[PDB]
């Protein structure tokens, strides 16, 4: 009598890409948040719009904000950087042509 | 973060 729903759209999980919020334990579609799919692994911690507004998170004092990782400086790559290193791996660690 | 794609 009604499958489980998620996100601000309150539609079911039909297989598309989603993030889990860290304030509440809900899940949100990338397309509903207007976040490009290629930024799939560039999110460190996500907080839905209703948790950043203090409506459904867990604080009470400050409000949680979505933190983004540092993307590999190769314009093609959309993988997160390593520690200190400005590249996602050694296979991309070349800064200059010579 | 925590992501999920069943496809
Ligand atoms: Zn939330
Ligand atoms: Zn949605
Ligand atoms: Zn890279």
């Amino acid at each position: 009598t009604g499958e489980d729903v998620y996100c601000i759209c309150k539609r079911p999980d039909y297989g598309e890409l989603m993030v889990g919020c860290d304030g509440c334990d809900d899940w949100f579609h990338f397309t509903c948040l207007h976040i490009p799919e290629q930024f799939k692994d560039l999110v460190f911690s996500f907080y839905c719009p209703y948790c950043q507004a203090g409506i459904t998170g867990k604080n009470k004092g400050s409000l949680p904000k979505t933190l983004w990782k540092r993307k590999c400086r190769i314009s093609d790559c959309y993988k997160p950087c390593l520690q200190d290193s400005k590249y996602c791996s050694e296979e991309h660690g070349r800064e200059f042509v010579n | 973060a925590r992501t999920k794609q069943t496809a």
